[PDB]
């Protein structure tokens, strides 16, 4: 298939360990009642337990040798296969939301800089601009490539430089 | 498992070449100390003053590579 | 007072300290730092530096071949080496009791031999050795070369 | 002011007897000597421990190195509000004057006083270590 | 003339100084602009003496900080209450004691976690406690969950009180300084209310509701049943019944008739063989006697009436030939100065904290508390622990007290001064009895080593080769268990079982069997002693060498934490007295780890393990007579054998130690980064690092500095230590609960 | 083949580290700016921060990335 | 009250309170929905 494996379906190592996981909570159930709340939570846990291995086998999953789900980080060959949502999408949402907390940061620090004391608004979070920020910055790439295409993104060489040479 | 283990050793070759090539290119002076060259090679700090300046010489960033050179290799 | 050692370094064999013998073994091989080091002195010194490090890798190399001749079994070993292990050399130490020399006779020997993990022996086995004069042969000229 | 001579009759302040004192440097190479004139009588701190009261008029102590006649010397005189004086002994009957050695301690300026080691450049006008080299020993390009 | 002394709102009450980080001290006030300035202004919050220099306004500021930490001791207490009354399986435990383990923790139902709750029996699951709540609540005789209850809130409401007297007694009420500097009114009041007093309260508490509570209670019925003890207070026939001296009243009390009070305050010996732990009426009876020895001892010290006496005149009459004026000076030092004050009761604070682990292994006092083996490990571990760190903090305040209060004019000559002006020749004594036994100490070990790898196991030092007995121990030893039939003639037993004699079981477990002396013991003792004498000679140093020394002579102007006097005269790191804590840190360290490591293994090898009537079979088989010669056996038979449990709990309700193992492991190695390196190679990367965000205007306008050497140190130890302990922890909980 | 492989590893580990240490010094006491005015070599040491930078860019994020899959698996 | 406010703008109590949220917002979607690791939805 994708280097020598097989998907999780019809993989006999993958209902292997569901049955030994369902084996040990059935035997760690036993020894209790039919109303207590420890086999309230025993029998939720095998409720969860199912339903995870259910959701695993209904994605597509890849399985090797051990039973155990594989994840492909490959764009053409995630993309044309149907494995997208184990690397791409999520690299796509962090990116997002990661350049969107260092971009509010940013805007932050450039907007206390043009104060009195710059040190009292960092030790001291002006929180009504700080919450105004947080909000005004949902599209960031958009005002990340405006701002790269303006040459503002970047000081230029009045960059303190380790002197000397 | 070797995915894994393969990342771990490009971080002990990116990590150790960090520290021998600070300590190169940063053995003719830094900010902290511009005058650096006028010591030599291995000399041993700089005394107290400017907040105190540890393990500052060029031999010294070298002897912090020895110990990444051998958990890498480790 | 102002000591004889060591002789490269004036400033250093100056103080009445210990940091003199520390630093006396520290900066022998500093040539570049001596007291009256020009530039063709300092070539001259590195030149005949390496002369002396080629003879102590030739006189260890034949150190090897000596020791495995002698004392190891690479006769009974080229008949057979999936099977009877490498030897190395054979020890003397009189600090030993009876249940050590007892187990470390191992590998058809006589006495207290240990295993060469070197991989001396395959390699001497492929190259073409075969019987233990040619070893010897080996090491004497090695031995003549170092000198 | 000329450069004075010590009087080796003046008393000692009163003290116990620590283990801190004069060791064999002083027998081989050399030992110091401080001296003062106290007002009143009063209780003072060694550089070695413990505690000593000094008389009333002229003292003298012996030391092993300089930086304790120099903290003695410190300590006097911030806050004692005293003058000292401390020489240097060697082991023969060979006495040195210092400190002052001017006459005024080295802080306000005496005219008079000839200066030494002292460059006439902007630290970062020195010359690279390469232009230095193959001298007859180790050189710092700043001490040319 | 001893009187209150209290001045009227000082202080008001207002927010304003919280807006204002930095308030207390001169130079913090003006602001950041380093980010060292936010580690300085957490280092120097509670030096009280580095804002003012008036000895009142510290004492106020020290006086409210420490109702601060009874507050916050009085939420724990509440909060360990409470969880036993909601959470735990308190009464299902007091059911049946064996075989039903003490849980009083429970998680979550989320990401997996809930694996961690364990079946620890009576149809209850949850995380198995060690701290051992559930004997002390069977021996003060609470039954029910109800009265826990009470407790916590009860906790709560001190807590608030507490909080509130710190109020009160900072802005409204604040006392004067000779309200603080009546000591002799404060040790009356101690010895008399808080211990004497304290004292007598418990005793007629256990009289009152311990001992009958706890007779029924191993007399077999259910403690439902149990009357409560209001009843017992109320009525005095049931008291009649169980105890018949009781019948009379306090009539033999007052009429100096004492020996019919022999039902309930007793002085037989052993242990209760039903239960493994003392008999109630001897601790009782202990009490009582604690109580009158305590109030006797209060009244000896002067406060407005003639009688009693002068710590003064005490001090100043003890002077000898060999001490000059002996003690004249001591008492202004003890009274105008809180870090002396601070040294000596950290040093025997944490002394008796060592002396409470050892009575508590030896003589166990609760109920059932004998044959739970993680509660036994754990207490005892813990409370070494403790006794530690405060010793160590003895030294680091005696430092202090040498570097900043003393004044040698109004200290001429004194036991101090002498002790001052003799140190080169205490250290030095101290110096070669610490090398002479470093070589034997660990050269025996070495030694067997050697020979036992050589061939020879007849030339190393062993129970079988050449012989190390510990002559005097043994010989103590018998001396106290032949003591009840000629030095103690009204005692029944010895005062515990490691003095020799039988074997008390509880529940097929071993309570405590007679502990032999050998030569791995003789070995592991000389050990002790000499990491002990290390550590001494560490502090000891540091405190005498605060001030000045051959190498500085001025080191007292520098204070007492700096980190060096640059590398002139050779090289002068770490000369502060400060730094001489450091290293003390460090070898308290090894010292306890060898202390806890030795109990571990002695008790799994020569004591605990099961009676399965066929003699004795412990845990490990019994192996530390023949192993603990060599570090190979230490290694391998401890080390090694005894991590099977602890790796392997991947899967069972124990893993989360199994899982903060290697975490231990990842801080401890991480220590070692602040400790080895320096802090102008951090300085110039961080300014690198620097330069890549000046590229992206994201320059922090507040300045990125390294930290400071002194403070690098500190994370360092910090991290070392945090690191070793949590993965000796996670090892000692993993095995003894696992296989315990 | 376990002695042997990793004997060369270990030499190489410590032959690469001397390397970069006779870098170091071939900076303080050999290096001439005036003779090396405008080749590679100045303008290697030009623009080290940026070197510096990405250095530590890289070594931080193999950490991160690395020891959270370790320990999530873990 | 301003100066109460204030406090509450300092640094390591709004680093608490956000942590907070943040934990606690990751802590009840790993609960209603629970086990997550691939997206594909
Ligand atoms: C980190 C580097 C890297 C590496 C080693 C690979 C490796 C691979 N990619 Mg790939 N890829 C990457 C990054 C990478 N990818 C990125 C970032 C993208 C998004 C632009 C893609 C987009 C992509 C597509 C659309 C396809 C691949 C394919 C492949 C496979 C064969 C082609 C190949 O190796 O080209 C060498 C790759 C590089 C030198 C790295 C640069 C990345 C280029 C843009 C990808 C080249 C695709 C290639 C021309 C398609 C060949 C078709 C094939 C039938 C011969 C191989 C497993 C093909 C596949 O599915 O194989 C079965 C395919 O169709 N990749
Ligand atoms: C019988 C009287 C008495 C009692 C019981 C105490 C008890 C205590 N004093 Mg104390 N003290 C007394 C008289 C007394 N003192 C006198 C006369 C003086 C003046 C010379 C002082 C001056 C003094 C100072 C300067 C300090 C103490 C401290 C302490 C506490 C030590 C902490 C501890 O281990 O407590 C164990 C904990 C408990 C026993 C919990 C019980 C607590 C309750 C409230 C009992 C307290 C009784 C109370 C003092 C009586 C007056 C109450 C008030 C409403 C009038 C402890 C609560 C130290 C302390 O912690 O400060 C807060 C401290 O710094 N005392
Ligand atoms: C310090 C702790 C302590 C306390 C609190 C008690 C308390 C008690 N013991 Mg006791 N006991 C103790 C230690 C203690 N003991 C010790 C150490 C021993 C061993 C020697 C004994 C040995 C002992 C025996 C042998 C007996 C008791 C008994 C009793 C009870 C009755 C005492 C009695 O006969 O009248 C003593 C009288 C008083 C204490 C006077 C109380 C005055 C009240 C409280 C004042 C209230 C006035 C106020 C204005 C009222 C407000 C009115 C309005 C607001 C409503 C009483 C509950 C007797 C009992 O009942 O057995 C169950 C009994 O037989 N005890
Ligand atoms: C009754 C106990 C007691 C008391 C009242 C004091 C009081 C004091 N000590 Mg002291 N000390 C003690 C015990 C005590 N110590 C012990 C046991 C030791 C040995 C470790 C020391 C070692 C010590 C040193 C070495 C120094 C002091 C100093 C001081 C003074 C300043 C303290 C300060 O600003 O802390 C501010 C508060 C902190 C720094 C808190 C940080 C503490 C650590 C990092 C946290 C512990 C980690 C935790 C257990 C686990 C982490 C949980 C989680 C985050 C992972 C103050 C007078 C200093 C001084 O100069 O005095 C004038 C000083 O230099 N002490
Ligand atoms: C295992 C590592 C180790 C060892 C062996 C030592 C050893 C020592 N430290 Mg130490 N130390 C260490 C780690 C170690 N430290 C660490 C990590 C720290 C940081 C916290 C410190 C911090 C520290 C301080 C702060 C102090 C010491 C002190 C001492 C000395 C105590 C006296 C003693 O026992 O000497 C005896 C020597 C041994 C036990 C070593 C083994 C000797 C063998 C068994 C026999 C030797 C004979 C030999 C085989 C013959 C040679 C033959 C050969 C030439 C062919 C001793 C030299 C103290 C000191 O010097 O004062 C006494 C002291 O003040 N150390
Ligand atoms: C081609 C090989 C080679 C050559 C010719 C040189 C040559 C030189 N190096 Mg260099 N170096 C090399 C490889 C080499 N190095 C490697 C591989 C490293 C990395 C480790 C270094 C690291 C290095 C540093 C960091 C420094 C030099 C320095 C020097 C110069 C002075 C050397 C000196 O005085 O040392 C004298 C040599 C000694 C005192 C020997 C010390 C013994 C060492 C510690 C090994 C001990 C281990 C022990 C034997 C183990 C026994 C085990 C026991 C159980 C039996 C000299 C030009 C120095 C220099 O230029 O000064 C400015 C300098 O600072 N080199
Ligand atoms: C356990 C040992 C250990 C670890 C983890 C590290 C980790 C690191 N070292 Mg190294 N180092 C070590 C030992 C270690 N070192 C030793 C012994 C030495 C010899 C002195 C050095 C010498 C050294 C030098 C000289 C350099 C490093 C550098 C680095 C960084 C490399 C970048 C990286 O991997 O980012 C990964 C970072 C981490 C894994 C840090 C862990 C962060 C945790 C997971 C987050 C916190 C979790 C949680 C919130 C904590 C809650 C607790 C709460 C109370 C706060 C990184 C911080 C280099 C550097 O900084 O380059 C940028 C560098 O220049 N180190
Ligand atoms: C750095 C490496 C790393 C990575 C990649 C992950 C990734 C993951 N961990 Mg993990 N973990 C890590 C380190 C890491 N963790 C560490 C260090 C620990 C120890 C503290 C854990 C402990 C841990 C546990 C105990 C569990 C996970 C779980 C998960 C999965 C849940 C994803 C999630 O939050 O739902 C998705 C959440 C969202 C989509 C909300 C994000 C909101 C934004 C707006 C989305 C934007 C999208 C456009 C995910 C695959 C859980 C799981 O099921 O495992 C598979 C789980 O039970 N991890
Ligand atoms: C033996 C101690 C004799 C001590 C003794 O007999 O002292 C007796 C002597 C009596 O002094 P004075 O009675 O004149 O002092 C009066 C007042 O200062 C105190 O009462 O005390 C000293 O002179 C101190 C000398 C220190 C002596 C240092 C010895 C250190 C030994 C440490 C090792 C001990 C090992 C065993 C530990 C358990
Ligand atoms: C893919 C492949 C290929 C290719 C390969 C290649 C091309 C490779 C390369 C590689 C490389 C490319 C490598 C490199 C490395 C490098 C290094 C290793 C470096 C080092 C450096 C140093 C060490 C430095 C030093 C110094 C300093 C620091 C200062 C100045 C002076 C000097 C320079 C001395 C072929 C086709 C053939 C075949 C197939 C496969
Ligand atoms: S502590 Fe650091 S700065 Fe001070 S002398 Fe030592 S090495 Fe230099």
């Amino acid at each position: 298939d994708i280097a020598g494996l097989t998907p999780c379906s019809e993989s006999k190592a993958y209902a292997k360990l569901e049955k030994k996981e369902l084996k040990t909570l059935e035997k760690r159930l036993k020894q209790y009642e039919a109303d207590s709340a420890p086999a309230v939570a025993l029998k939720a846990t095998m409720e969860r337990t199912k339903a995870r291995f259910a959701n695993y086998a209904k994605a597509g999953l890849l399985c090797g040798n051990d039973g155990l789900p594989h994840l492909i980080a490959d764009p053409g060959l995630a993309l044309k296969y149907g494995h997208a949502g184990e690397v791409f999408i999520p690299t796509f949402g962090f990116l997002y939301v990661a350049g969107y907390i260092g971009y509010v940061g940013r805007q932050y620090l450039i907007a206390v800089k043009g104060e009195a004391k710059p040190t009292d608004k960092e030790i001291i979070i002006d929180v009504p601009l700080a919450t105004k920020l947080a909000w005004q910055g949902a599209g960031w790439p958009l005002a990340a490539v405006q701002e790269l295409q303006r040459g503002t993104l970047l000081e230029k060489e009045e960059n303190i430089t380790v002197s000397p040479r | 498992g070797d995915f894994l283990v393969h990342h771990a050793i490009a971080l002990g070759l990116h990590t150790t070449t960090l520290i021998l090539v600070k300590g190169a290119l940063d053995a003719r002076g830094s900010k902290l100390m511009p005058d650096k060259k006028d010591f030599g090679y291995s000399f041993p700090c700089d005394g107290p003053g400017r907040g105190g300046t540890c393990d500052i010489s060029a031999y010294d960033a070298f002897y912090l590579a020895v110990f990444w050179m051998l958990n890498t290799i480790g | 007072a102002t000591k004889l050692f060591p002789k490269f370094s004036q400033g250093l064999a100056q103080d009445p300290t210990t940091r003199r013998i520390w630093y006396g073994l520290a900066m022998a091989h500093d040539f570049e730092s001596h007291d009256g080091m020009t530039e063709e002195n300092l070539y001259q010194k590195i030149f005949a530096s390496h002369f002396g490090q080629l003879s102590i890798i030739f006189l260890w190399t034949s150190g090897n071949l000596f020791h495995v001749a002698w004392q190891g079994n690479f006769e009974q070993w080229v008949t057979d080496p999936v099977h009877i292990r490498p030897i190395a050399h054979a020890i003397w130490d009189p600090h030993f009791g009876q249940p050590a020399v007892e187990a470390f006779t191992r590998g058809g020997a006589s006495g207290p031999v240990n295993i060469s993990t070197s991989g001396v022996y395959q390699w001497w086995y492929t190259i073409g050795m075969r019987t233990n004069q040619d070893l010897y042969v080996g090491s004497v000229f090695l031995a003549l070369v170092s000198a | 002011w000329t450069v004075p001579t010590l009087n080796p009759d003046t008393p000692s302040p009163i003290f116990g007897g620590s283990t801190g004192g004069l060791l064999r440097k002083a027998q081989t190479e050399e030992f110091y000597v401080i001296t003062w004139e106290a007002k009143k009588e009063q209780i003072f701190e060694m550089p070695t421990g413990g505690a000593a009261i000094m008389r009333q008029g002229p003292n003298l102590l012996k030391f092993g190195k300089k930086e304790q006649c120099l903290a003695l010397t410190t300590q006097l005189r911030n806050k004692f509000k005293l003058t000292p004086c401390f020489y240097r002994v060697f082991p023969d009957g060979k006495v040195q004057y210092l400190h002052p050695a001017d006459g005024v301690y080295p802080e306000k300026v005496n005219a008079g006083r000839v200066g030494a080691n002292q460059n006439m450049r902007r630290i970062g006008q020195n010359v690279n270590p390469i232009k230095v080299k193959f001298s007859g020993r180790m050189m710092s390009p700043a001490e040319i | 003339k001893v009187k209150i002394a209290v001045d009227r709102n000082p202080v008001e009450t207002s927010f304003e100084k919280w807006a204002k980080p930095g308030h207390f001290s001169r130079t913090l006030s003006k602001g950041p602009n380093t980010t060292t300035w936010i580690w300085n202004l957490h280092a120097d919050a509670h030096d009280f003496d580095s804002h003012t220099s008036d000895l009142e306004e510290i004492s106020r500021k020290v006086f409210s900080a420490h109702f601060g930490q009874l507050g916050i001791i009085f939420i724990w207490l509440s909060g360990m209450y409470f969880h036993g009354a909601r959470f735990s399986n308190y009464e299902a435990w007091l059911s049946d004691p064996t075989h039903i383990k003490p849980s009083a923790q429970v998680v979550w139902p989320i990401v997996g976690q809930e694996i961690l709750n364990g079946d620890v029996g009576g149809g209850f699951q949850g995380i198995q406690i060690t701290s051992g709540f559930f004997q002390l609540w069977r021996a003060s005789g609470i039954t029910s969950e109800l009265q826990l209850y009470t407790t916590a809130i009860g906790g709560l409401v001190m807590a608030a009180a507490m909080f509130f007297a710190g109020w009160f007694h900072y802005h409204k009420a604040a006392p004067k300084l000779e309200w603080f500097q009546n000591v002799e009114s404060m040790l009356n009041h101690h010895l008399g209310g808080l211990l004497g007093l304290g004292s007598l309260a418990w005793a007629g508490h256990q009289i009152h509701v311990s001992l009958p509570v706890n007779k029924l209670l191993d007399a077999g019925v259910d403690p439902k049943e149990i009357p409560l003890p209001h009843d017992l207070l109320l009525n005095r026939a049931i008291m009649a019944d169980l105890y018949p001296s009781f019948a009379k009243g306090i009539a033999p009390f007052f009429t100096l008739n004492w020996s019919e009070y022999s039902d309930f305050l007793t002085f037989k010996g052993g242990l209760n063989p039903v239960t493994g732990g003392l008999w109630l009426s001897d601790t009782a009876h202990h009490h009582v006697a604690i109580a009158v020895l305590f109030l006797v001892a209060g009244h000896m010290y002067r406060t407005n009436w003639g009688i009693g006496h002068s710590m003064k005149e005490i001090l100043e009459a003890h002077r000898g030939p060999f001490t000059g004026e002996g003690h004249v000076g001591l008492y202004e030092i003890l009274t105008t100065s809180w870090h002396a004050q601070l040294a000596i009761n950290l040093a025997l604070f944490g002394s008796l904290s060592i002396i409470v682990a050892h009575h508590m292994y030896a003589m166990p006092p609760y109920p059932y508390l004998a044959t739970d083996y993680g509660t036994q490990l754990s207490l005892f571990t813990h409370h070494t622990w403790i006794g530690g760190f405060c010793i160590v903090g003895a030294g680091a305040h005696a430092a202090i007290f040498m570097v900043r209060d003393y004044d040698p004019t109004n200290n001429y000559n004194n036991l101090l001064d002498r002790v001052i002006r003799h140190r080169d020749a205490i250290i030095s004594h101290l110096n070669w009895v610490c090398i002479f036994l470093g070589f034997h100490s660990f050269g025996l070990y070495i030694h067997n080593d050697t020979m036992s790898a050589l061939g020879r196991p007849q030339d190393m030092f062993s129970d079988t080769a050449i012989q190390l007995q510990p002559v005097f121990a043994q010989w103590i030893q018998n001396t106290h268990f032949l003591a009840p039939q000629l030095t103690a003639p009204n005692a029944l037993a010895a005062t515990s079982l490691t003095w020799g004699g039988d074997l008390v079981a509880v529940g097929g477990k071993v309570a405590m069997m007679p502990i032999s002396l050998g030569t791995s013991d003789f070995m592991v003792h000389h050990i002790h002693a000499f990491t002990i004498h290390v550590t001494v000679l560490i502090l000891l140093k540091g405190v005498l060498f605060a001030r000045s020394s051959r190498l500085i002579p001025d080191k007292a102007n520098l204070g007492f934490r700096f980190p060096c006097d640059g590398p002139g005269r050779g090289g002068t790191c770490q000369v502060s007295a400060w730094d001489h804590v450091f290293l003390g840190l460090f070898w308290m360290y090894n010292s306890l780890s060898i202390v806890i490591f030795h109990f571990s293994w002695k008790m799994q090898s020569d004591v605990w393990g099961t009676v399965t009537a066929s003699g004795v079979s412990h845990i490990t088989g019994g192996n530390f007579a023949q192993s603990a010669n060599t570090i190979n056996g230490w290694l391998r038979d401890f080390l090694w054998a005894q991590s099977s449990q602890v790796i392997q709990s991947y899967g069972s309700a124990l893993s989360a130690y199994g899982l903060i193992f290697l975490g231990a492991h990842f801080v401890w190695a991480f220590s070692l980064m602040f400790l080895f390196s320096g802090r102008g190679y951090w300085q110039e990367l961080i300014e690198s690092i620097v330069w890549a965000h000046n590229k992206l205007k994201v320059a922090p306008a507040i300045q990125p500095r390294a930290l400071s050497i002194t403070q690098g140190r500190a994370v360092g130890v910090a991290h070392y230590l945090l690191g070793g302990i949590a993965t000796t922890w996670s090892f000692f909980l993993a095995r003894i609960i696992s296989v315990g | 083949q376990a002695a042997l492989y990793t004997h060369h590893q270990y030499i190489a580990g410590f032959i690469m580290c001397g390397a970069f240490a006779h870098g170091a010094i071939f900076f303080i006491r050999d290096y001439d700016p005036e003779q090396n005015k405008g080749n590679v070599l100045a303008r290697m040491l030009d623009h080290k921060e940026a070197l510096i930078s990405h250095l530590s860019w890289v070594s931080l994020f193999l950490g991160f990335h690395t020891l959270g899959l370790y320990v999530h698996n873990d | 009250m301003k100066d109460f406010t204030t406090y509450l703008s300092t640094a390591p109590v709004i680093a608490t309170i956000w942590f907070t949220f943040t934990a606690g917002l990751l802590i009840e979607i790993n609960r209603y929905f629970p086990d997550p690791l691939v997206f594909s939805f």
